[PDB]
Protein backbone atom coordinates (compact mmCIF):
# COMPACT_ATOMS: atom_id res chain seq x y z
CA UNK A 1 0.00 0.00 0.00
CA UNK A 2 0.98 3.83 0.20
CA UNK A 3 -1.59 4.95 2.86
CA UNK A 4 -0.11 3.12 5.72
CA UNK A 5 2.95 5.07 5.48
CA UNK A 6 1.82 8.64 5.28
CA UNK A 7 2.22 10.94 8.43
CA UNK A 8 -0.63 12.23 9.75
CA UNK A 9 0.16 15.70 8.60
CA UNK A 10 0.89 14.49 5.10
CA UNK A 11 -2.74 12.07 5.51
CA UNK A 12 -4.65 15.75 6.17
CA UNK A 13 -2.68 17.59 3.52
CA UNK A 14 -3.50 14.50 0.94
CA UNK A 15 -7.12 14.96 1.97
CA UNK A 16 -7.20 18.91 1.48
CA UNK A 17 -5.94 19.36 -2.02
CA UNK A 18 -8.65 16.41 -2.54
CA UNK A 19 -11.36 18.38 -1.55
CA UNK A 20 -14.20 18.94 -4.63
CA UNK A 21 -15.20 22.01 -5.94
CA UNK A 22 -18.32 23.60 -4.60
CA UNK A 23 -20.74 23.26 -7.50
CA UNK A 24 -23.07 25.85 -8.48
CA UNK A 25 -27.01 25.51 -8.87
CA UNK A 26 -28.65 25.42 -12.58
CA UNK A 27 -31.24 28.03 -10.85
CA UNK A 28 -33.93 31.73 -10.41
CA UNK A 29 -37.17 33.63 -10.27
CA UNK A 30 -38.93 30.36 -9.12
CA UNK A 31 -41.21 29.82 -6.43
CA UNK A 32 -40.07 25.93 -6.35
CA UNK A 33 -42.74 23.63 -7.37
CA UNK A 34 -42.29 20.22 -6.09
CA UNK A 35 -40.89 19.05 -9.63
CA UNK A 36 -38.51 22.23 -9.52
CA UNK A 37 -36.85 21.70 -6.25
CA UNK A 38 -36.46 17.93 -6.64
CA UNK A 39 -34.77 18.83 -10.11
CA UNK A 40 -32.62 20.71 -9.05
CA UNK A 41 -31.16 18.74 -6.00
CA UNK A 42 -31.43 15.58 -7.95
CA UNK A 43 -29.13 17.49 -11.02
CA UNK A 44 -26.86 19.06 -8.56
CA UNK A 45 -26.59 15.85 -6.93
CA UNK A 46 -25.27 14.04 -10.43
CA UNK A 47 -22.25 16.58 -11.01
CA UNK A 48 -21.44 16.15 -7.81
CA UNK A 49 -21.28 12.75 -8.24
CA UNK A 50 -18.97 12.81 -10.89
CA UNK A 51 -16.09 15.17 -8.89
CA UNK A 52 -16.81 12.42 -5.75
CA UNK A 53 -15.25 9.93 -7.76
CA UNK A 54 -12.21 11.74 -8.65
CA UNK A 55 -11.92 12.89 -5.08
CA UNK A 56 -12.54 9.08 -3.78
CA UNK A 57 -9.73 7.82 -6.33
CA UNK A 58 -7.57 10.68 -4.16
CA UNK A 59 -8.22 9.23 -0.90
CA UNK A 60 -5.20 7.27 0.36
CA UNK A 61 -5.73 4.21 0.59
CA UNK A 62 -8.75 3.92 -2.34
CA UNK A 63 -6.84 3.19 -4.96
CA UNK A 64 -5.52 0.08 -4.05
CA UNK A 65 -9.03 -1.54 -3.90
CA UNK A 66 -10.47 -3.69 -6.69
CA UNK A 67 -12.77 -2.11 -9.21
CA UNK A 68 -15.62 -4.38 -7.54
CA UNK A 69 -15.01 -3.08 -4.10
CA UNK A 70 -14.66 1.04 -5.26
CA UNK A 71 -17.70 0.67 -6.69
CA UNK A 72 -19.38 -0.90 -3.57
CA UNK A 73 -18.09 1.61 -1.31
CA UNK A 74 -19.42 4.27 -3.07
CA UNK A 75 -22.65 2.61 -4.24
CA UNK A 76 -23.31 2.29 -0.31
CA UNK A 77 -21.72 5.45 0.48
CA UNK A 78 -22.85 8.40 -2.05
CA UNK A 79 -25.66 9.22 -0.64
CA UNK A 80 -23.83 9.82 3.24
CA UNK A 81 -21.27 11.67 1.46
CA UNK A 82 -23.01 13.98 -0.21
CA UNK A 83 -25.24 14.97 3.37
CA UNK A 84 -22.37 15.36 5.30
CA UNK A 85 -20.94 17.27 2.42
CA UNK A 86 -24.13 19.62 2.54
CA UNK A 87 -24.23 19.42 6.76
CA UNK A 88 -20.29 20.65 6.40
CA UNK A 89 -21.29 24.00 3.89
CA UNK A 90 -24.01 24.83 6.20
CA UNK A 91 -22.27 25.10 9.33
CA UNK A 92 -21.69 28.92 9.20
CA UNK A 93 -25.54 29.41 7.97
CA UNK A 94 -27.49 28.19 10.85
CA UNK A 95 -31.15 27.25 9.89
CA UNK A 96 -30.51 27.13 5.79
CA UNK A 97 -29.32 24.53 4.51
CA UNK A 98 -26.26 25.46 1.53
CA UNK A 99 -26.98 23.22 -1.48
CA UNK A 100 -24.81 26.01 -3.56
CA UNK A 101 -23.56 29.25 -3.00
CA UNK A 102 -26.80 30.33 -4.90
CA UNK A 103 -28.94 27.77 -3.20
CA UNK A 104 -29.75 27.94 0.11
CA UNK A 105 -32.79 26.64 1.52
CA UNK A 106 -34.66 26.29 4.82
CA UNK A 107 -37.22 23.79 6.46
CA UNK A 108 -40.25 25.84 4.68
CA UNK A 109 -38.83 25.23 1.27
CA UNK A 110 -38.81 21.75 2.54
CA UNK A 111 -42.69 22.02 3.03
CA UNK A 112 -42.71 21.98 -1.30
CA UNK A 113 -41.78 18.59 -0.97
CA UNK A 114 -43.63 16.15 0.60
CA UNK A 115 -41.44 13.55 2.79
CA UNK A 116 -38.60 16.72 2.56
CA UNK A 117 -39.59 18.47 5.49
CA UNK A 118 -38.30 15.66 7.87
CA UNK A 119 -35.05 15.09 5.82
CA UNK A 120 -34.22 19.07 6.84
CA UNK A 121 -34.57 18.60 9.89
CA UNK A 122 -32.27 15.98 10.23
CA UNK A 123 -30.07 17.71 8.09
CA UNK A 124 -30.47 21.08 9.99
CA UNK A 125 -29.69 19.29 13.45
CA UNK A 126 -26.68 17.70 11.79
CA UNK A 127 -25.31 20.82 10.67
CA UNK A 128 -26.14 22.21 14.07
CA UNK A 129 -24.53 19.64 15.85
CA UNK A 130 -21.56 20.46 13.94
CA UNK A 131 -21.49 23.78 14.93
CA UNK A 132 -21.32 23.76 18.65
CA UNK A 133 -18.96 20.96 18.04
CA UNK A 134 -16.76 23.58 16.31
CA UNK A 135 -16.04 21.14 13.73
CA UNK A 136 -12.34 21.84 11.87
CA UNK A 137 -12.14 21.25 8.11
CA UNK A 138 -8.92 18.96 9.16
CA UNK A 139 -11.47 16.70 10.75
CA UNK A 140 -14.55 16.99 7.84
CA UNK A 141 -12.16 15.54 5.70
CA UNK A 142 -11.33 12.69 8.12
CA UNK A 143 -15.10 11.90 8.90
CA UNK A 144 -16.30 12.04 5.17
CA UNK A 145 -13.02 9.72 4.42
CA UNK A 146 -14.10 7.50 7.14
CA UNK A 147 -18.31 6.94 5.87
CA UNK A 148 -16.53 5.79 2.44
CA UNK A 149 -14.35 3.23 3.73
CA UNK A 150 -16.73 1.74 6.93
CA UNK A 151 -20.27 2.06 5.32
CA UNK A 152 -19.73 -0.42 3.05
CA UNK A 153 -16.92 -2.58 4.75
CA UNK A 154 -19.46 -5.55 5.85
CA UNK A 155 -21.37 -6.30 2.83
CA UNK A 156 -7.27 -9.46 3.03
CA UNK A 157 -9.10 -6.73 1.13
CA UNK A 158 -11.33 -5.97 3.99
CA UNK A 159 -7.97 -5.75 6.27
CA UNK A 160 -6.36 -3.49 3.84
CA UNK A 161 -9.67 -1.25 4.55
CA UNK A 162 -9.77 -1.82 8.44
CA UNK A 163 -5.76 -0.83 8.36
CA UNK A 164 -6.77 2.47 6.58
CA UNK A 165 -9.60 3.13 9.05
CA UNK A 166 -6.76 2.74 11.70
CA UNK A 167 -4.74 5.62 9.84
CA UNK A 168 -7.53 8.16 9.73
CA UNK A 169 -8.39 7.82 13.52
CA UNK A 170 -4.81 8.19 14.26
CA UNK A 171 -4.92 10.98 12.16
CA UNK A 172 -8.37 12.57 13.90
CA UNK A 173 -6.47 12.00 17.26
CA UNK A 174 -3.16 14.34 15.79
CA UNK A 175 -5.45 16.90 14.69
CA UNK A 176 -7.10 16.81 18.04
CA UNK A 177 -3.46 16.75 19.93
CA UNK A 178 -2.30 19.24 17.82
CA UNK A 179 -5.21 21.72 18.81
CA UNK A 180 -4.55 21.15 22.92
CA UNK A 181 -6.73 19.02 23.92
CA UNK A 182 -6.29 17.06 26.74
CA UNK A 183 -6.02 12.97 26.30
CA UNK A 184 -9.50 12.69 27.49
CA UNK A 185 -10.76 15.24 25.50
CA UNK A 186 -9.29 13.45 22.47
CA UNK A 187 -11.25 10.30 23.18
CA UNK A 188 -14.01 11.71 24.06
CA UNK A 189 -14.32 14.28 20.39
CA UNK A 190 -13.45 11.24 18.42
CA UNK A 191 -16.34 9.57 20.58
CA UNK A 192 -18.68 12.22 19.58
CA UNK A 193 -17.45 12.52 16.42
CA UNK A 194 -18.26 9.27 15.00
CA UNK A 195 -21.45 8.69 16.95
CA UNK A 196 -22.63 11.64 14.30
CA UNK A 197 -21.90 8.84 11.11
CA UNK A 198 -24.79 6.77 12.44
CA UNK A 199 -27.23 9.72 12.28
CA UNK A 200 -25.34 10.44 8.74
CA UNK A 201 -25.96 6.54 7.49
CA UNK A 202 -29.91 7.18 9.33
CA UNK A 203 -30.54 10.28 6.74
CA UNK A 204 -29.36 8.48 4.04
CA UNK A 205 -31.51 5.24 4.19
CA UNK A 206 -34.02 7.85 5.15
CA UNK A 207 -33.09 9.89 2.05
CA UNK A 208 -32.34 6.80 -0.10
CA UNK A 209 -36.09 5.67 0.22
CA UNK A 210 -37.59 9.06 -0.66
CA UNK A 211 -35.60 9.15 -3.76
CA UNK A 212 -37.22 5.88 -4.23
CA UNK A 213 -40.66 7.16 -3.99
CA UNK A 214 -39.67 10.18 -6.90
CA UNK A 215 -38.67 7.47 -9.29
CA UNK A 216 -42.01 5.60 -9.20
CA UNK A 217 -43.76 8.84 -9.40
CA UNK A 218 -41.71 9.87 -12.21
CA UNK A 219 -42.20 13.17 -12.35
CA UNK A 220 -38.59 14.11 -11.16
CA UNK A 221 -36.28 13.25 -14.15
CA UNK A 222 -33.23 10.69 -12.59
CA UNK A 223 -30.02 10.68 -14.22
CA UNK A 224 -29.05 7.25 -15.40
CA UNK A 225 -25.82 7.18 -13.00
CA UNK A 226 -28.78 8.63 -9.98
CA UNK A 227 -30.53 5.01 -10.69
CA UNK A 228 -27.84 2.84 -11.22
CA UNK A 229 -26.71 4.15 -7.72
CA UNK A 230 -30.62 3.88 -6.34
CA UNK A 231 -30.50 0.32 -7.40
CA UNK A 232 -27.88 -0.42 -5.44
CA UNK A 233 -29.72 -0.12 -2.29
CA UNK A 234 -33.21 -2.02 -2.87
CA UNK B 1 -22.32 0.61 -15.36
CA UNK B 2 -21.86 4.12 -15.78
CA UNK B 3 -20.01 4.29 -12.11
CA UNK B 4 -17.25 1.76 -13.71
CA UNK B 5 -16.19 3.93 -16.33
CA UNK B 6 -15.80 7.18 -13.85
CA UNK B 7 -13.36 5.16 -11.63
CA UNK B 8 -11.75 4.25 -14.62
CA UNK B 9 -11.57 7.41 -16.24
CA UNK C 1 -27.54 13.39 38.46
CA UNK C 2 -25.34 10.31 39.99
CA UNK C 3 -24.31 8.86 36.43
CA UNK C 4 -21.69 11.49 36.30
CA UNK C 5 -20.32 11.18 40.11
CA UNK C 6 -19.45 7.00 39.09
CA UNK C 7 -16.10 5.92 38.43
CA UNK C 8 -15.48 3.45 35.27
CA UNK C 9 -15.66 0.42 37.30
CA UNK C 10 -18.72 1.21 39.02
CA UNK C 11 -20.41 2.25 35.53
CA UNK C 12 -19.56 -1.06 34.30
CA UNK C 13 -21.04 -3.05 37.06
CA UNK C 14 -23.94 -0.94 37.45
CA UNK C 15 -24.81 -1.97 33.27
CA UNK C 16 -23.66 -5.41 33.76
CA UNK C 17 -25.96 -6.43 36.82
CA UNK C 18 -28.60 -4.57 34.71
CA UNK C 19 -28.42 -7.22 31.88
CA UNK C 20 -31.75 -9.01 30.76
CA UNK C 21 -32.33 -12.36 31.11
CA UNK C 22 -32.07 -14.58 27.93
CA UNK C 23 -34.90 -15.15 26.44
CA UNK C 24 -36.52 -18.61 24.71
CA UNK C 25 -38.73 -18.65 21.89
CA UNK C 26 -42.18 -20.47 21.71
CA UNK C 27 -40.54 -22.80 19.05
CA UNK C 28 -41.85 -26.31 18.54
CA UNK C 29 -38.93 -27.88 16.28
CA UNK C 30 -42.04 -30.50 15.46
CA UNK C 31 -43.72 -27.36 13.66
CA UNK C 32 -42.67 -27.67 9.81
CA UNK C 33 -41.32 -23.79 8.78
CA UNK C 34 -43.76 -21.63 7.39
CA UNK C 35 -43.11 -17.50 6.50
CA UNK C 36 -45.92 -16.75 8.69
CA UNK C 37 -44.60 -19.12 11.52
CA UNK C 38 -40.53 -18.21 11.45
CA UNK C 39 -41.61 -14.54 11.36
CA UNK C 40 -44.32 -15.20 14.26
CA UNK C 41 -41.21 -16.44 16.14
CA UNK C 42 -38.82 -13.64 16.07
CA UNK C 43 -42.11 -11.22 16.52
CA UNK C 44 -43.04 -13.17 19.31
CA UNK C 45 -39.55 -12.84 20.80
CA UNK C 46 -38.96 -9.26 20.30
CA UNK C 47 -42.05 -8.10 22.09
CA UNK C 48 -41.30 -10.48 25.14
CA UNK C 49 -37.54 -8.89 25.07
CA UNK C 50 -39.43 -5.31 24.41
CA UNK C 51 -40.65 -5.49 27.95
CA UNK C 52 -36.97 -6.76 29.67
CA UNK C 53 -35.66 -3.62 27.30
CA UNK C 54 -37.74 -1.18 29.05
CA UNK C 55 -36.26 -2.01 32.73
CA UNK C 56 -33.23 -2.48 31.57
CA UNK C 57 -33.29 1.12 29.91
CA UNK C 58 -34.19 2.45 33.47
CA UNK C 59 -30.85 0.83 35.38
CA UNK C 60 -29.41 2.50 32.46
CA UNK C 61 -27.38 5.61 34.56
CA UNK C 62 -28.28 8.92 33.37
CA UNK C 63 -31.67 7.59 31.99
CA UNK C 64 -33.82 8.03 34.66
CA UNK C 65 -33.01 11.31 34.90
CA UNK C 66 -34.90 12.58 31.46
CA UNK C 67 -38.36 13.03 30.95
CA UNK C 68 -40.83 10.62 30.10
CA UNK C 69 -41.45 11.94 26.88
CA UNK C 70 -37.82 11.67 26.15
CA UNK C 71 -37.40 8.22 27.25
CA UNK C 72 -40.29 6.98 25.22
CA UNK C 73 -38.76 8.52 22.08
CA UNK C 74 -34.85 6.78 23.16
CA UNK C 75 -36.80 3.73 22.75
CA UNK C 76 -39.00 4.09 19.75
CA UNK C 77 -35.56 5.22 18.01
CA UNK C 78 -33.28 2.10 19.48
CA UNK C 79 -35.23 -0.31 20.31
CA UNK C 80 -34.32 -2.34 17.27
CA UNK C 81 -30.65 -1.28 17.34
CA UNK C 82 -30.80 -2.83 20.94
CA UNK C 83 -32.40 -6.12 20.00
CA UNK C 84 -30.16 -6.52 16.96
CA UNK C 85 -26.77 -5.96 18.72
CA UNK C 86 -28.20 -8.41 21.60
CA UNK C 87 -29.07 -10.68 19.19
CA UNK C 88 -25.76 -10.26 17.28
CA UNK C 89 -23.61 -10.75 20.48
CA UNK C 90 -25.13 -13.61 21.84
CA UNK C 91 -24.32 -15.52 18.26
CA UNK C 92 -20.77 -14.81 18.32
CA UNK C 93 -19.71 -18.04 19.06
CA UNK C 94 -22.26 -19.80 16.76
CA UNK C 95 -20.52 -18.52 13.60
CA UNK C 96 -22.35 -18.71 10.37
CA UNK C 97 -25.55 -19.13 12.75
CA UNK C 98 -27.97 -16.35 14.69
CA UNK C 99 -28.90 -17.62 18.51
CA UNK C 100 -32.30 -15.59 18.56
CA UNK C 101 -33.17 -17.77 21.54
CA UNK C 102 -31.02 -21.19 23.14
CA UNK C 103 -33.93 -23.39 21.05
CA UNK C 104 -33.62 -20.98 17.57
CA UNK C 105 -30.67 -21.18 16.18
CA UNK C 106 -31.14 -19.85 12.57
CA UNK C 107 -28.65 -19.75 9.86
CA UNK C 108 -29.16 -17.47 6.27
CA UNK C 109 -30.61 -20.52 4.60
CA UNK C 110 -33.32 -20.59 7.08
CA UNK C 111 -33.85 -16.67 5.96
CA UNK C 112 -34.89 -17.73 2.64
CA UNK C 113 -38.22 -19.01 3.84
CA UNK C 114 -39.03 -15.05 4.46
CA UNK C 115 -38.81 -12.75 1.84
CA UNK C 116 -36.49 -10.19 2.26
CA UNK C 117 -34.92 -11.53 5.29
CA UNK C 118 -31.93 -13.10 3.73
CA UNK C 119 -30.21 -9.46 3.18
CA UNK C 120 -30.49 -8.70 6.90
CA UNK C 121 -29.42 -12.11 7.99
CA UNK C 122 -26.03 -11.72 5.92
CA UNK C 123 -25.87 -8.29 7.70
CA UNK C 124 -26.40 -9.57 11.07
CA UNK C 125 -24.01 -12.60 10.24
CA UNK C 126 -21.14 -9.87 9.07
CA UNK C 127 -21.83 -7.95 12.46
CA UNK C 128 -21.46 -11.55 14.79
CA UNK C 129 -18.50 -12.08 13.05
CA UNK C 130 -17.03 -8.50 13.29
CA UNK C 131 -17.34 -8.99 17.06
CA UNK C 132 -15.95 -12.44 16.53
CA UNK C 133 -12.66 -10.93 15.34
CA UNK C 134 -12.36 -8.27 17.19
CA UNK C 135 -12.71 -10.55 20.42
CA UNK C 136 -15.72 -8.24 21.44
CA UNK C 137 -15.60 -8.56 25.61
CA UNK C 138 -18.84 -8.43 27.35
CA UNK C 139 -18.10 -5.21 29.28
CA UNK C 140 -17.43 -3.47 25.73
CA UNK C 141 -20.98 -4.59 24.94
CA UNK C 142 -22.95 -3.06 27.92
CA UNK C 143 -21.60 0.15 26.70
CA UNK C 144 -22.08 -0.07 23.73
CA UNK C 145 -25.76 -1.07 24.03
CA UNK C 146 -26.28 1.73 26.58
CA UNK C 147 -24.80 4.05 24.17
CA UNK C 148 -27.20 3.22 21.43
CA UNK C 149 -30.20 3.81 23.54
CA UNK C 150 -28.94 7.65 24.61
CA UNK C 151 -27.35 8.69 20.80
CA UNK C 152 -29.87 6.88 18.45
CA UNK C 153 -32.88 9.42 19.36
CA UNK C 154 -30.86 12.50 20.37
CA UNK C 155 -31.46 14.43 17.19
CA UNK C 156 -34.80 13.80 17.61
CA UNK C 157 -30.60 21.13 28.38
CA UNK C 158 -31.68 17.89 28.54
CA UNK C 159 -29.41 16.97 25.82
CA UNK C 160 -26.43 18.42 27.21
CA UNK C 161 -27.03 15.98 30.03
CA UNK C 162 -26.95 13.00 27.56
CA UNK C 163 -24.01 14.13 26.68
CA UNK C 164 -22.41 14.38 29.20
CA UNK C 165 -23.00 10.42 30.06
CA UNK C 166 -22.41 9.53 26.46
CA UNK C 167 -18.78 11.06 27.25
CA UNK C 168 -18.60 9.43 30.61
CA UNK C 169 -19.22 5.72 28.79
CA UNK C 170 -16.80 6.59 26.37
CA UNK C 171 -14.39 7.42 29.50
CA UNK C 172 -15.73 3.94 30.76
CA UNK C 173 -14.57 2.21 27.29
CA UNK C 174 -11.02 3.46 27.24
CA UNK C 175 -10.45 2.34 30.72
CA UNK C 176 -11.60 -1.26 29.87
CA UNK C 177 -9.25 -1.13 27.07
CA UNK C 178 -6.06 0.68 28.92
CA UNK C 179 -7.23 -2.32 32.09
CA UNK C 180 -6.83 -4.80 29.12
CA UNK C 181 -2.72 -3.84 28.12
CA UNK C 182 -3.41 -2.07 24.99
CA UNK C 183 -1.75 0.99 23.90
CA UNK C 184 -2.79 4.40 24.05
CA UNK C 185 -2.82 4.10 19.97
CA UNK C 186 -4.89 1.07 20.22
CA UNK C 187 -6.78 2.57 22.45
CA UNK C 188 -8.27 5.18 20.13
CA UNK C 189 -8.29 2.32 16.74
CA UNK C 190 -10.73 -0.17 18.96
CA UNK C 191 -13.01 2.83 20.29
CA UNK C 192 -13.20 4.18 16.45
CA UNK C 193 -13.76 0.26 15.29
CA UNK C 194 -16.34 -0.35 18.29
CA UNK C 195 -18.32 3.10 17.52
CA UNK C 196 -18.37 2.79 13.53
CA UNK C 197 -20.24 -0.52 14.05
CA UNK C 198 -23.12 1.44 15.46
CA UNK C 199 -22.89 2.84 11.65
CA UNK C 200 -23.61 -0.85 10.76
CA UNK C 201 -26.44 -1.75 13.51
CA UNK C 202 -28.32 1.53 12.85
CA UNK C 203 -27.90 0.40 9.07
CA UNK C 204 -29.47 -2.95 9.83
CA UNK C 205 -32.47 -1.41 11.98
CA UNK C 206 -33.42 1.05 9.33
CA UNK C 207 -33.79 -2.04 6.53
CA UNK C 208 -35.73 -4.77 9.29
CA UNK C 209 -37.59 -1.19 10.10
CA UNK C 210 -38.87 -1.09 6.54
CA UNK C 211 -39.16 -5.22 6.51
CA UNK C 212 -41.18 -4.91 9.30
CA UNK C 213 -43.96 -2.21 8.36
CA UNK C 214 -43.72 -4.54 5.09
CA UNK C 215 -45.22 -7.21 7.24
CA UNK C 216 -48.02 -4.96 8.79
CA UNK C 217 -49.10 -4.17 5.34
CA UNK C 218 -49.35 -7.98 3.93
CA UNK C 219 -51.15 -8.98 8.03
CA UNK C 220 -49.69 -12.57 7.68
CA UNK C 221 -47.76 -12.43 10.79
CA UNK C 222 -49.58 -11.18 13.84
CA UNK C 223 -48.08 -8.56 15.40
CA UNK C 224 -48.46 -7.63 19.37
CA UNK C 225 -49.93 -3.86 20.19
CA UNK C 226 -46.56 -2.72 21.71
CA UNK C 227 -44.77 -4.11 18.17
CA UNK C 228 -47.02 -1.76 16.00
CA UNK C 229 -46.70 1.62 18.13
CA UNK C 230 -42.82 1.08 18.09
CA UNK C 231 -43.39 0.56 14.13
CA UNK C 232 -45.46 3.70 13.88
CA UNK C 233 -42.97 5.71 15.81
CA UNK C 234 -40.33 5.25 12.92
CA UNK C 235 -42.96 6.62 10.31
CA UNK D 1 -48.67 4.80 24.88
CA UNK D 2 -48.12 1.09 26.04
CA UNK D 3 -44.29 2.49 26.26
CA UNK D 4 -45.33 5.56 28.36
CA UNK D 5 -47.27 2.92 30.81
CA UNK D 6 -44.41 0.75 30.97
CA UNK D 7 -41.85 3.22 31.68
CA UNK D 8 -43.78 4.32 34.81
CA UNK D 9 -44.76 0.80 36.20
O1 LIG E 1 -35.78 12.58 -2.58
N1 LIG E 1 -34.66 13.36 -2.39
C1 LIG E 1 -33.46 12.85 -2.60
C2 LIG E 1 -32.20 13.70 -2.39
C3 LIG E 1 -31.17 13.65 -3.32
C4 LIG E 1 -30.02 14.42 -3.12
C5 LIG E 1 -29.89 15.23 -2.00
C6 LIG E 1 -28.60 16.02 -1.88
C7 LIG E 1 -27.85 15.98 -0.73
C8 LIG E 1 -26.68 16.70 -0.65
C9 LIG E 1 -26.24 17.43 -1.73
O2 LIG E 1 -25.04 18.16 -1.66
C10 LIG E 1 -26.98 17.46 -2.88
C11 LIG E 1 -28.16 16.75 -2.96
C12 LIG E 1 -30.93 15.28 -1.07
CL1 LIG E 1 -30.85 16.27 0.37
C13 LIG E 1 -32.07 14.51 -1.27
O3 LIG E 1 -33.11 14.56 -0.32
O1 LIG F 1 -40.03 -7.95 9.96
N1 LIG F 1 -39.39 -8.34 11.11
C1 LIG F 1 -38.12 -7.99 11.28
C2 LIG F 1 -37.37 -8.41 12.55
C3 LIG F 1 -37.98 -8.34 13.80
C4 LIG F 1 -37.26 -8.73 14.93
C5 LIG F 1 -35.95 -9.19 14.83
C6 LIG F 1 -35.26 -9.58 16.12
C7 LIG F 1 -33.96 -9.24 16.38
C8 LIG F 1 -33.36 -9.60 17.56
C9 LIG F 1 -34.09 -10.29 18.51
O2 LIG F 1 -33.49 -10.66 19.72
C10 LIG F 1 -35.40 -10.63 18.27
C11 LIG F 1 -35.98 -10.27 17.08
C12 LIG F 1 -35.35 -9.26 13.57
CL1 LIG F 1 -33.72 -9.82 13.32
C13 LIG F 1 -36.07 -8.87 12.44
O3 LIG F 1 -35.48 -8.93 11.17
Amino acid sequence: SLALSLTADQMVSALLDAEPPILYSEYPTRPFSEASMMGLLTNLADRELVHMINWAKRVPGFVDLTLHDQVHLLECAWLEILMIGLVWRSMEHPGKLLFAPNLLLDRNQGKCVEGMVEIFDMLLATSSRFRMMNLQGEEFVCLKSIILLNSGVYTEEKDHIHRVLDKITDTLIHLMAKAGLTLQQQHQRLAQLLLILSHIRHMSNKGMEHLYSMKCKNVVPLSDLLLEMLDAHR
Amino acid sequence: KILHRLLQD
